[PDB]
RNA sequence: CCAUGAUAAGGAUUAUAAAUUGAAAGUGUUAAUAUCAUAAUCAAAAUUUAUUAUUUAUAUUAAAUAUGUAUGUGUAGAUAAAAUAAGA
């Protein structure tokens, strides 16, 4: 509705109270986390920063 | 201290109250009764012996028919489900502990 | 009027060949009567890092992530460009064919432009052929009217 | 450096145009094919090789090759800037002192001293060695040239 | 404990460094590379009303 | 005036305006600012707004010079072509390719007409190149408007920055929740973008290279991404994607189910057989009638064969309307009256595939091939593997 | 002395160590004596590996494979229920090692992986290596893991292995697996004589000669080894009648520059 | 190069000289497939069923994995036995032995 | 021994903990990625022959 | 060394609540003007990081409002 | 040629291109506001 | 057999319709976690227009 | 035509799940009741995940 | 091994390193687990080709395989412990304890902001910030805008 | 400060300190580095070439007429990268 | 077991009149606490364990396990908070 502040022109909700990740419809229409921000974090958020670029022993 | 809804950091803080007669199935169990039993009810590989069954396993008739001892982890060291009965069928072990 | 139409109207194959001659428009061109050359445009994103994700080990997977994120390929084709005579001698899409195509593409058509965004495969090289295949399927089903 | 070397970067473009036009690539002279191969080696790569080029091991192997061949001047991880450049005091308004705001590694020929204000044929007439002092220096100049 | 910063300009210059500094930077090189009190005070004060200055006490 | 509307129309207009944003055809035939062959959008990203602004100005001036050079050389080539040229025989053949023209017959296009069409295209290209050069020669240092498409080429347009607020507690002391909430500060991560648009009336590989190589000399802590929108030609042939009647029994909703795409739907296009085995008694015209194609088309497809023998492998014309489809729906049945090896040999299929396709035969048969032959009586007919099934001229059409 | 391990063994061969001892070795200046994971004995290595996967693997006592008959907790020891008694009320659905390994075509969908194990089994001989180069066998995938080719973050030298694993390029697993599995023979012949795919090659040949190019390509999608030149020859021959020049060029290039120039015929 | 006041007098250029442009362009190679060129067309029956190492791997949603789903189904059917798979029970099958199974 | 292997790292001390000095120089944004496009001094002889 | 870069010394200047200069801060507001920076177009200022002030992306070199609008523009409008 | 000749060839010189200082001096200039005796 | 959307409030109120008792789950917003935990792999502009 | 040309035949998926067919024929699985006896008696307890 | 040589001031910093393995295993086993769960739970017929007892047996075989998958990572992400990579401080996502973009705890983020280690722009502590999406609806509105940019703008052929 | 060293790449303090480039500057290129063109290096991969012949070549440049003539005998003899199983004595 | 930094509490005062819609939030210290640079024998998975700002009477459990105990005429002592798009 353009009369609302949060108007976006796209339906952002499914309007189903009984909706969860367990059901096969959600499984089929969901998005896998491959090559996502999760994958970026899993390799970038290393406790030692100077180990994703190069090995410490090789650099030394 | 407040935490996101249904994302409490405590996992065992859930106190399973006395089972409610009117539902008794849509509470602490699977949302649908046509779903398969969880993995804890089955044996995946060749083990050397289970120390104690987890509390997420559902109760079946074979628990009382086979006669094998079953036990879970609670506030004491261990709790064995002595004197097996048939009234608690289709329910998980967490609903019969009262921590 | 016939002379004016003769001097103005260009066949699809002739126009496509002239485009690839002078304006260097890449793309295969079919000279068979059963083949119809469809003018279309393609859109994609190419990005290469230059700040801190180069010259080291993490650069490779960062670039792979960028390519996978930008794998989308958008193919745009105009209905006015489709409304041309084919090799057989009839209009490639008529009013009924256009109406059927618009019904088949509920939201993929808009402002008179048929847009298909393919994210099917990790690389644009396969996204483009998937988009062309699906557009060919859609055109084959829409010409049924 | 020599800037005309970039003219070989368009060789793959003209080779692609030859393939589009139908001109054989193998119908060229052998010497020109050797130069074309050199140009393609200099300015040609694929996505497969780009996804794994510039690894740490490859860069450090390049550094080791440079060390073996004795050319470590242009390598970022190996270059060391021991000499610095101070400001120039202006005869107008000499009562104000200045200070640095940013530091850049610019080559020597930008601020090289005039030829007449420099010993002639310095490179052969003199031997200059840059080395660090063993004793502690409060003032500075860790690396001095004798 | 506290590192020595030596903010004095006479405690941070030595002849060994000055020998190499003088050749590159000297008076000739710098020259080569570079190009009514009441009324004066009043105009100094009122020039702060420029578009690039502020009125100062 | 005043403006009064209805709510349904207003809602529909707003939603349509929001939806129809990427449905813009950038490369058209219009003269002026819009209308070109290729469109390049360079998005420059920086930590600071003035950084990205100055980078945009520098890249815009560089691309202005490069585009002026490239368009100048293209204009020289266009003028030389317009002065005089030879019509390409391939181009003339391409023009003379429609079986029926816009006048109910062959299109007798000659060199004069093809040259006239080429000249019209070259005149349009010259006008576009002149427009590009004139719009590029405008921005002198005295008066430069880099954001105006008319004033400067290539022009730059703004884009909303990416601002992401982080909200976190700042009290290291593990005091009460109220104190922690009171000690809350807001900081934000910002990223500023500028978009440079180059609309060239032709495809320029050299210009593409010169614009790709700007990432090597971008400003400090600045990145760039490239968007390309170029005209392309797509061939839609009526052979791999033909137009025909809907099947006699239409598919129902049961064919469109969850996981149905991987179970009861092939990936288009479907394999239509181009080879054909001529049958006994079929004549030259009879084969064409059976395949639903003209005799001329059939002989053009197979002209190396003067005559068609009783059994020969010929090539059907590509535009035939009665082409069969591989793996015909009718199953293939083998009657043995005998072992598994013999059945595999006579069906030209592997024994493992035959066993897995039969299924019940494997269950019935014991270890010995003699026992398999004994159970062959109970098993009766054996279903051939799917790879061995053959289509028929009447087992595919209603 | 507070030694963590009572015993240790060398890894170098007795024929080469006795001669190499005369050549001085440059040790690490801040830690000359190095006692890595390889130098551990068999029993110590087994205990350490079992303890490593305490969260998800058999490291937890109740998880399984604990080989201990009683557990002491809360000052009250409790005996262990055996598997024979457990399976009375827990129906066994064990498949064996054949379940953990997925087919080769699922590597791309599983992000360069085949084995569905608790630990990530790298295909390079440098992460899961223990003295010998790391080799992953899909027919012997077991929880006990006689070969320590898996990747866990609780061993003696786990930090470097995790760093190397997280610092990997694209197509690392797929490239390592393909390069190690398929290579040119020392005789110079093409690796196109395998028996596990020969029936598939014959099937593709039959489909191509029958004219089912789509079916032949669909079957070719599932091949794991380098196909023989006959497959490419038949595919191109069956593409000839359809004038499918694009398909013919694509099938030629798929074997020319990618698979040892097999299609160069 | 002729300028001697590059940073001594703060002569920071706001435009990168063509010499530096040429040096930076010639420093790095060019992606061969960065150039778009095709005349044969699109492989309708190929270019997606390629070799597994260089295959057209889908991305994102499960609906794009029609081949992977088929391979997974075939593999699981081959490997798991029905005599073991029949031991999985549903909740209503378990609860049918309850004193009050349904209300 | 060649006189170009300068000791970039300083002498170990408490400075590396007490001060905020970086332990490496920042990456050079305008430095190209190193790649091998040379001749082994023998390929030239081979091609000449 | 790597740290040899971070050793250039800066010489002290040559002379002849907290943080505030009393003489400039206590100047009357109605005379000093309610301004803390030159009144030039705001596009020239960037919020300084780690400092609670606004500096100019061009070091000094302030441009007046008339340097952004067309000549003889009304209210500096385009 | 990687360097357009419109940057070094005097035959393609731009007469209208000013120097690098005049525009900056002019737009830096702030003329006095007392053009008229009132206001 | 199907029913068109109801026209009377009584049908909507008395019909067997549940409410949202657990966390809201979205197929595309399974990533980005929840509001205040919004995740972005790339800091692109929010109104980014794809080609 | 009889049916859609781009339609997978039954044998294609029968080859995909051949062993299931052999096992079901060996074990003589006439049917597998997914719902209990008086399932429709209680219209709210037995809800499928697709309901 | 046990506090002989660790080279780090905080030994808990290895938990981040081992949690990266959890994320990698999730990336490995997300597709298989999701497909198995969908096939097992789906009750309506899969397709025209397979119906009835064949579908029931396929579902039971699929769930048996899924249960036999030992080590398959099937864990909700909110159950994963979040600890900053620099100081091993644990934070709860969805609260001020954790910063999503930096992926560090509140203490680490505050330290890096008070020092010169992160480039952030300070705004008012009790406002919405510069972003128009935040000022025009807040966290949920910016969430929806991010979703619209990422997904709900393509044609999705 | 601290056992963990600061990152000189993303730290605003070191990025905008006196010894580096502030953000209120033109932000142009500092220097046009050219390494590969001044001194290139040969391609030396630690892994062996996967497309080499892995054997000894004989340069079977037989005349075409004789090759056609002796082809039935030559099928037993090895061809390019193909080794038939015909016994040597035969 | 690192003792050292931040935070909590938290205040200052010039704007005459005309015009203009304008020209308008700022912190020491004392305190407590703590995960940082500084002094070896042991907290983070098996959680009961008591940790300030909550839904009160027309309709009340469908999808990750998600609360059965305090109705009592809203009846003490202490404590905190604000002059901020509101209307002392």
């Amino acid at each position: 509705s353009p009369e609302f502040k949060t108007f976006t022109g796209y339906p952002m909700r499914d309007m189903r109270p009984g909706y969860g990740q367990n059901l096969p419809d959600y499984i089929m229409k969901k998005r896998l986390p491959n090559n996502t921000h999760y994958e970026l974090f899993a390799r970038r958020d290393i406790p030692n920063e100077d180990n994703a670029m190069y090995g410490k022993y090789l650099y030394d | 201290r407040k935490y996101p809804f249904l994302r409490r950091p405590h996992i065992k803080n859930t106190h399973s109250m006395n089972p409610s007669a009117p539902y008794f199935w849509s509470f602490m169990t699977a949302k649908s009764q046509m779903a398969f039993l969880p993995e804890e009810n089955y044996i995946t590989g060749d083990w050397t012996g289970k120390f104690f069954v987890s509390k997420r396993q559902v109760y079946t008739l074979q628990h009382a028919t086979s006669g094998a001892k079953v036990r879970v982890k609670s506030f004491p060291s261990i709790f064995e489900f002595n004197s097996p009965s048939r009234w608690n069928i289709g329910k998980e072990m967490n609903t019969l502990t009262k921590p | 009027m016939h002379i004016f139409i003769r001097l103005s109207y260009v066949p699809h194959a002739g126009a496509a060949t002239i485009a690839r001659l002078s304006r260097r428009r890449i793309g295969p061109i079919g000279l068979e009567p059963h083949q119809f050359n469809v003018p279309a445009e393609l859109g994609f994103v190419e990005q290469y890092d230059n700040l801190q994700y180069k010259r080291y080990d993490w650069q490779g997977w960062y670039q792979r992530m960028l390519d996978v994120h930008n794998r989308n390929v958008s193919l745009r084709c105009r209905i006015c460009d489709l409304q041309r005579l084919d090799g057989n001698g009839v209009q490639f899409v008529d009013m009924q064919t256009e109406r059927r195509l618009r019904i088949l593409a509920q939201h993929r058509v808009g402002m008179g432009v048929l847009k298909l965004d393919a994210d099917k495969y990790e690389d644009q090289a396969d996204n483009v052929t998937f988009g062309t295949t699906k557009l060919s399927e859609l055109l084959a089903d829409a010409r049924k009217a | 450096a020599n800037i005309n070397v970039v003219e070989k970067k368009k060789v793959p473009l003209v080779l692609a145009q030859m393939d589009e036009l139908g001109v054989p690539r193998t119908h060229l002279s052998r010497v020109l094919m050797d130069e074309v191969e050199d140009s393609l080696r200099k300015f040609q790569t694929y996505r497969s090789r780009f996804y794994e080029w510039g690894r740490a091991v490859k860069q450090f192997d390049f550094i080791e090759f440079r060390r073996r061949n004795g050319w470590l001047y242009d390598l970022h991880l190996m270059k060391c800037t021991t000499k610095q450049v101070g400001p120039l005091r202006d005869f107008n308004d000499p009562d104000a002192v200045q200070g640095a705001v940013a530091t850049a590694e610019i080559p020597a020929f930008f601020n090289e001293r005039p030829a007449w204000e420099r010993p002639p044929l310095e490179e052969t007439l003199y031997v200059t060695t840059n080395k660090e002092r063993y004793d502690d220096v409060r003032g500075g100049d860790i690396y001095y040239d004798d | 404990n506290f590192p020595a910063h030596f903010i004095k300009s006479a405690f941070t210059t030595d002849p060994l460094k000055e020998k190499q500094k003088a050749r590159f930077s000297s008076g000739g090189e710098a020259m080569r590379e570079v190009q009514d009190t009441e009324f004066q005070a009043l105009v100094e004060f009122i020039e702060g009303a420029s578009y690039d200055q502020l009125i100062s006490g | 005036f005043p403006f009064q509307w209805k709510t349904e129309d207003w809602y529909e207009y707003e939603v349509a305006k929001v939806r129809n944003r990427r449905f813009v055809f950038e490369n058209t035939e219009e003269d002026g600012i819009r209308g070109s062959e290729v469109t390049y959008k360079i998005v420059l990203e920086g930590f600071w707004d003035h950084h990205v602004m100055k980078l945009a100005e520098d890249v815009c001036m560089f691309l202005k010079d490069v585009g002026r050079q490239i368009v100048e050389e293209k204009l020289v080539a266009v003028r030389r072509l317009l002065q005089g040229g030879a019509v390409d025989p391939e181009l003339l053949a391409a023009f003379n390719c429609a079986r029926a023209g816009p006048f109910g017959g062959l299109d007798e296009y000659d060199k004069e007409e093809v040259a006239n069409f080429l000249r019209s295209d070259l005149r349009r290209l010259e006008e576009q190149c002149l427009s590009v050069i004139n719009r590029c020669n405008v921005p002198v240092p005295g008066a430069t408007n880099i954001y105006d498409p008319h004033t400067s080429w290539p022009h730059v347009e703004k884009l909303e920055p990416w601002v992401r607020m982080a909200e976190f507690w700042t009290s290291s002391s593990d005091t009460s929740f109220t104190e922690l909430e009171m000690s809350t500060a807001h900081y934000e991560f910002r990223k500023f973008f500028r978009v440079i648009i180059c609309k060239l009336p032709f495809q320029s590989t050299e210009f593409e290279k010169r614009m790709y190589d700007i990432r090597h000399w971008l400003h400090r802590q600045t990145s760039c991404e490239f968007h390309t929108i170029y005209r392309r030609n797509v061939i839609h042939d009526s052979a791999v994607f033909p137009t025909e009647h809907d099947p006699a029994t239409p598919t129902t909703h049961e064919h469109h189910r969850m996981f149905s795409f991987a179970l009861d739907w092939q990936s288009a296009p479907v394999n239509r057989l181009s080879t054909d085995t001529v049958h006994e008694g079929e004549s030259w015209d009879a084969v064409a009638q059976r395949l639903g194609c003209s005799v001329g088309e059939l002989k053009d497809a197979n002209a190396e064969r003067e005559t068609i023998e009783a059994g020969v492998v010929i090539n059907v014309p590509v535009t035939a309307t009665r082409r069969l489809t591989s793996f015909g729906a009718t199953p293939l049945v083998l009657p043995l009256k005998r072992t598994w090896e013999e059945a595999a040999a006579i069906l030209d299929c592997t024994v493992e595939e035959l066993q897995q396709c039969n299924g019940h035969a494997a269950l019935t048969y014991q270890k010995k091939e003699s026992e398999a032959g004994e159970f062959d009586s109970s098993v009766t007919e054996l279903v051939a593997p799917l790879s061995c099934w053959t289509s028929t001229s009447e087992s595919e059409f209603s | 002395v507070s030694g963590v391990f009572s015993k240790g063994r060398g890894i170098g061969h007795e024929a080469t160590t006795s001669i190499l001892r005369y050549i001085p070795r440059a040790r690490v200046p801040w830690q000359p004596s190095r006692f890595g994971r390889e130098n551990l004995t068999a029993a110590d290595m087994a205990r350490l590996w079992s303890r490593g996967r305490y969260r998800d693997g058999p490291g937890n006592y109740n998880s399984g494979y604990c080989t201990e008959r009683t557990h002491v907790l809360e000052e009250n020891t409790v005996s262990i229920i055996p598997r024979r008694e457990l399976e009375k009320y827990m129906p066994d659905i064990t498949i064996g090692p054949k379940a953990l390994v997925t087919p080769v075509s699922l590597m791309n969908a599983r992000n360069g992986h085949r084995v569905t194990h608790d630990l990530l089994h790298s295909y390079d001989p440098h992460i899961g290596r223990l003295g010998k180069p790391a080799v992953v066998d899909h027919d012997n995938i077991t929880v006990e893991d006689p070969n320590r080719v898996g990747l866990n973050a609780a061993t003696l030298d786990c930090r470097g292995r995790i760093y190397r694993w997280l610092r990997r390029g694209p197509f690392f697993q797929v490239d390592n697996y393909f390069r190690r599995s398929v290579k040119l023979n020392r005789d110079g012949t093409l690796p196109t004589d395998f028996v596990h795919e020969a029936p598939l090659m014959r099937k593709i040949i039959r489909l191509a000669h029958r004219g089912h190019l789509k079916a032949a390509c669909e079957e070719y999608r599932r091949v794991t080894t380098v196909p023989p030149v006959e497959v490419y020859r038949a595919l191109t021959a069956c593409c000839v009648p359809g004038a499918k020049l694009a398909d013919a060029v694509s099938i030629f290039e798929d074997g020319d520059s990618k698979l040892f120039y097999v299609s160069r015929d | 190069s002729h300028r001697r006041d590059y940073i001594r007098m703060g002569y920071i250029p706001r435009y990168t000289p063509w010499e530096w442009i040429a040096i930076q362009e010639a420093d790095q190679p060019l992606i061969a497939e960065q150039i778009r060129q095709d005349n044969i067309g699109t492989s309708y029956f190929f270019s997606l069923n390629r070799y597994w190492r260089y295959k057209a791997s889908p991305h994102g949603y499960i609906r794009h994995f029609e081949n992977e789903v088929r391979d997974l189904l075939q593999y699981v059917d081959g490997v798991t036995p029905w005599k073991q798979a029949q031991k999985i029970r549903t909740y209503w099958e378990v609860r049918s032995h309850h004193p009050m199974p349904q209300f | 021994m060649l006189s170009q292997n300068v000791a970039k790292t300083t002498v170990p001390s408490y400075y590396m903990i007490r001060t905020n000095l970086p332990h490496r120089k920042p990456q050079n944004q305008w430095e190209g990625v190193y790649y091998y496009s040379g001749i082994t001094k023998r390929q030239r002889h081979l091609i000449l022959l | 060394y790597y740290w040899s870069r971070y050793r250039m010394p800066t010489q002290m200047p040559k002379f002849d609540n907290e943080f505030i200069d009393p003489i400039d801060d206590k100047f009357p507001m109605s005379i000093r003007g309610p301004l803390v920076r030159p009144d030039v177009p705001e596009d020239q200022y960037v919020d300084s990081w780690y400092i609670c002030t606004s500096m100019t992306h061009h070091m000094g070199d302030y441009r007046p409002w008339s340097a952004s609008a067309p000549p003889n523009a009304f209210r500096f409008r385009p | 040629a990687n360097i357009p000749r419109s940057v070094w060839d005097p035959a393609q010189h731009n007469p209208n291109w000013s120097d690098s200082y005049g525009h900056d001096i002019t737009n830096r200039r702030a003329w006095p506001a007392r053009k008229w005796t009132v206001g | 057999v199907d029913q068109t959307p109801f026209e009377e409030d009584q049908t909507w109120l008395l019909h067997s319709i549940p409410v949202q008792q657990l966390e809201m789950h979205h197929h595309e917003k399974d990533l980005q976690d929840l509001p205040f935990i919004n995740h972005e792999q790339f800091p692109r502009s929010l109104e980014w227009n794809a080609p | 035509r009889l049916v859609e040309p781009q339609l997978r035949p039954q044998a294609a998926t029968d080859a995909l799940l051949a062993r299931t067919i052999a096992e079901e024929e060996t074990f003589k699985l006439k049917s597998i009741p997914h719902l209990p006896q008086n399932a429709e008696r209680f219209p709210h307890e037995y809800h499928t995940p697709t309901s | 091994m046990r506090h002989i040589g660790q080279d780090v001031p905080k030994r808990h910093t290895h938990f981040v390193l081992e949690s990266r393995l959890m994320y990698e295993k999730s990336f490995r086993d997300c597709w298989l687990h999701s497909v198995c769960r969908a096939i097992s739970q789906l009750d309506e017929p899969l397709s025209k080709t397979v119906v009835g007892t064949h579908q029931k047996m396929l579902q039971r075989k699929v769930t048996c395989f899924q249960y036999n998958q030992y080590g398959l990572f099937k864990t909700p992400y909110y159950r994963l412990a979040n600890v900053d990579r620099y100081h091993a401080v644990q934070g709860v996502a969805g609260t001020r304890e954790w910063v999503p973009y930096v992926n560090v705890s509140y203490w680490t983020m505050n330290k890096m902001v008070r020092g010169g280690n992160l480039l952030v722009h300070r705004v008012h502590y009790t406002g919405w910030g510069t972003d128009s999406h935040l000022k025009k609806g807040g966290w949920e509105h910016r969430w929806n805008k991010v979703l619209q940019r990422n997904v709900l703008q393509y044609s999705r052929i | 400060v601290g056992y963990t060293p600061v990152n000189p790449d993303t730290s605003p303090m070191v990025a905008y300190s006196q010894y580096h480039w502030h953000y209120n500057l033109p932000q142009g290129m500092e220097r046009p580095h050219s390494v590969n063109r001044t001194f290139a290096a040969p391609f030396q991969s630690n892994h062996s070439l996967v497309n080499k012949y892995r054997g000894v070549w004989i340069e079977f440049d037989m005349h075409p007429a004789f090759s056609v003539a002796l082809e039935p005998q030559l099928r037993k003899l090895p061809r390019g990268r193909t080794l038939p199983k015909t016994p040597a004595e035969e």
